[PDB]
């Protein structure tokens, strides 16, 4: 049975997946050449969404903020193990027996869809069953680890964490906030991934304080995440994995070489050139770092240039793949604040560009500064027309995306669909087992963000419960009441918090919080996200905490320490490009 | 407490009526705004929904017809009626509702709509 002891249920998510992808584009194909197909694809995309959780626990991949778990010693790090188990057991738990009595009482009344008219205890035996495998996959790495610590770690591990939620049933009520607050930075501190800090977070709340009846929990859980615009997550993460994997950043990094190879630091200024062409590709930074600077920076410093600079124009230079979409962080922002992903993504064109405009310049001056060049060759239009013609399935990609959003075609989800079909077809056809192992990866990336999602949206109803968007929205307008000197306070808060978090995880907690005030004062909801998502890919490239420094830092096996310094005036040259588009709302949302 | 008043209600002529409804109370800003109409010997249907972020979802009659905008500093939902035929000759009412469902039951979401009185919109030929 080591099959299903192992890999049980990765036929699934690659089925579903594969279907979703299938379903969207065959709805979206036949709706252009010219219903209930929507529905279904929502149901299977619940589904492969809440199986591929299990996986991610037996990877041991949650993505979670890692910041002093580092810093511990190896002992104090295998009894974080047993507790985010112990937590993360807490919460599977709990879904699953109000998920199986919430399908008790369903059976009792039967009550159908409106398309499929499916009775609705059909789609939500995911939460019993996603959550019944989470928690045997929690038992198994939890009896793993306490083989591998021992009695008296284990019996410590436990013990923490009941004295961790001994006050909830000790007090018969306390405080909603503090509770809330107060839970979310320990489980967040100690190394629960954050999907889940914020699950257990609200789980609390509503134990200790009673914000909302249990029982709202599961039907949330299935609720917050059944709509269509959250899908062009999976998608636009699918079609980046497809083509990331496939060695189509190579035949890019030659045409950015052939258009600015010639000129001093060329070569820096092909890497740029790369991760903006690659940004229109891949929605994130790290898969753009990755897949970028695992070539150029081999060969610049092969070339000459010093390691840690290759490191550090890489880092920032993908940070543009969160601008220029696709991207997730709009995504996440889109869906997160009701707002328009089709204008969202058309907004961070112009932010994209002038960050790799600012880059560009800046590598050009040091580069002429400390005399490095481009290799030599008879570049032409010969020459040129060949390296467009190579690379023509990477730059494909951006007419569907762009084309079907800016157009007024396609809906975004719609066009993201697309993109993963074409992802598959170029990713079988121009390069099994590793396919089928490739579309694991993207099934398991993307239910990474979508029950980070999920569990925000329980973590923001809590907080709207509470009237915290108004809390926060009457203090800073007595503090001050002009448009800029909030925007700026905003700007630099932001700047704060991503040192130190997630971009995705801060767009969800945050977005609830400051879209209401920025609101009052005037500032277009839009325009709002743009700014959140270029102050938050600043976030990437700034320490401790930086999601794309690791990965250049890996491909370099530099120092973080030292790779700091060099990015340092990278840094500022992006924070020149911020202020622009927050306090001259004209250019950055030229077309949104 | 909310009180909404609905104004810039009254007969018409076709030309627009240009509906603005502004929401009072302790409240700082409602998370949705919306329009719903409730013909003579019919049923309190739905006109038109505006979102905080600014996603408008109207109903198929209305689409391209109605435009709702809101001004978030006054508080104000308004509703750019145009081309009104006698088709649509029905009393508006103006719902305001929160951010998330207040009340589940069954897996299913519920808003509790706050209502405003109404406006008669007649309209002849
Ligand atoms: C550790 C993280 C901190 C603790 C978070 C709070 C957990 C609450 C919880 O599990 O929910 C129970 C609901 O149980 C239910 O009715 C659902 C099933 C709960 C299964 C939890 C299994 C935990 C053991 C696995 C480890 C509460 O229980 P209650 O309704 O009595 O709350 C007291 C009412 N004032
Ligand atoms: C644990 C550390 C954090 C505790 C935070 C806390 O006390 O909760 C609320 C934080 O402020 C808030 O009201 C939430 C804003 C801060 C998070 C963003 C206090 O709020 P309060 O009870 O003084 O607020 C008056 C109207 N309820
Ligand atoms: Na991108």
């Amino acid at each position: 049975l080591g099959w299903l002891d192992a890999n049980f249920e990765k036929p699934f998510l690659v089925a579903g997946m594969l279907a979703i992808i299938f379903i969207i584009t065959f709805q979206t194909l036949y709706r252009y050449i010219g219903v209930w197909t929507e529905e279904m694809a929502r149901f299977i995309f619940i589904w492969i969404s809440y199986l591929a959780v299990p996986v991610a626990i037996k990877n041991r991949s949650s993505i979670r903020v890692d910041i002093i778990f580092d810093r511990l010693p190896v002992r104090f790090q295998n009894i974080s193990w047993i507790i985010v188990d112990v937590c993360f057991l807490t919460l599977a738990a709990t879904v699953l027996w109000q998920s199986l009595d919430l399908i008790k009482m369903q059976l009792t009344y039967p009550q159908t869809s409106p398309a499929l008219q499916l009775p609705y205890y059909i789609p939500y035996l995911v939460l019993p069953v996603s959550f019944g495998l989470m928690a045997v996959r929690l038992l198994q790495d939890l009896a793993g680890q306490v083989r591998i610590c021992g009695a008296a770690d284990t019996v410590i591990g436990l013990i923490l964490c009941a004295v961790l939620a001994a006050p909830l049933f000790i007090a018969d009520y306390i405080d909603p906030l503090p509770v809330l607050f107060g839970y979310f930075a320990l489980f967040l501190v100690v190394g629960v991934p954050i999907a889940i800090g914020l699950g257990l977070a609200a789980l609390a709340t509503i134990v200790a304080a009673g914000s909302l009846p249990i029982d709202y929990v599961a039907q949330i859980a299935f609720t917050s995440i059944d709509s269509f615009p959250i899908m062009a997550i999976p998608f636009f993460i699918a079609a980046g994995v497809f083509m990331g994997a496939g060695g189509l950043s190579r035949r890019l990094l030659n045409l950015a070489d052939e258009m600015l190879g010639a000129l001093p630091g060329g070569m820096a200024l092909a890497t740029i050139g790369t991760c903006m062409f690659f940004a229109a590709i891949s929605g994130s930074g790290p898969a753009t770092v990755a897949a970028i600077g695992s070539l150029t920076i081999p060969a610049m410093v092969e070339r000459g240039y010093c390691k840690y600079f290759s490191a550090a124009i890489v880092a920032a230079a993908g940070a543009i793949g969160v601008m220029i979409p696709p991207s997730n962080p709009f995504v996440v922002y889109g869906v997160s604040a009701q707002a328009s992903i089709g204008k969202l993504f058309m907004g961070g064109i112009v932010p994209g560009l002038l960050t790799g405009l600012a880059l560009m310049a800046y590598s050009y001056w040091y580069s002429k500064k400390r005399g490095w060049k481009g290799e030599v060759r008879d570049r032409n239009l010969k020459t040129f027309m060949h390296a467009v013609w190579e690379a023509k399935w990477a730059l494909m990609v951006p007419v569907i995306v762009l084309g079907g959003i800016y157009g007024g075609i396609m809906t975004p989800t719609e066009a993201a669909a697309l993109a993963a079909f074409y992802g598959l077809i170029i990713g079988c056809f121009v390069h099994c087992g590793s396919f089928y192992d490739c579309v694991v990866e993207a099934a398991g990336t993307s239910a990474m963000v979508i029950v980070l999602m999920s569990m925000a949206t329980i973590f923001g109803n809590i907080m709207t419960i509470e009237e915290v968007p108004t809390t926060i929205a009457q203090a800073m307008l007595g503090l001050t009441t002009d448009k800029i000197a909030i925007l700026l306070m905003i700007n630099v808060l932001l700047l704060i918090i991503g040192t130190f978090m997630e971009a995705l995880a801060a767009i969800v907690i945050l977005t609830p919080i400051l879209l209401p005030i920025v609101l009052k004062v005037g500032v277009d909801p839009v325009h709002f996200g743009i700014i959140m998502v270029v102050n938050l890919a600043i976030g990437f490239v700034t320490p401790p905490v930086g999601v794309n420094l690791f990965v250049a830092s890996g491909v370099a096996n530099a120092k973080i320490e030292q790779l700091s310094k060099v990015v340092l005036p990278l840094i500022a040259l992006m924070l020149a490009v911020l202020l622009i588009t927050t306090y001259v709302p004209a250019i950055p949302m030229f077309f949104a | 407490q909310v009180s909404l008043q609905e104004s810039g209600g009254g007969l018409v002529q076709g030309g627009s009526l240009r509906l603005s409804c502004a929401a009072s109370g302790n409240i700082f800003l409602w998370a949705n705004m919306g329009w719903y109409r409730q013909a003579p010997g019919k049923e309190r249907e739905f006109v038109a929904s505006i979102s905080l972020g600014a996603n408008t979802n109207y109903a198929d009659s209305v689409k391209g017809r109605f435009t709702i905008s809101r001004d978030n500093a006054k508080n104000t939902v308004y509703l750019q009626m145009n081309s009104l035929k006698q088709e649509d000759t029905a009393v508006y009412y103006c719902a305001v509702w929160a951010r998330y469902p207040s009340t589940y039951y069954l897996g299913r979401g519920y808003d509790y709509l706050y209502w405003g009185q109404g406006t008669q919109v007649t309209v002849s030929s």
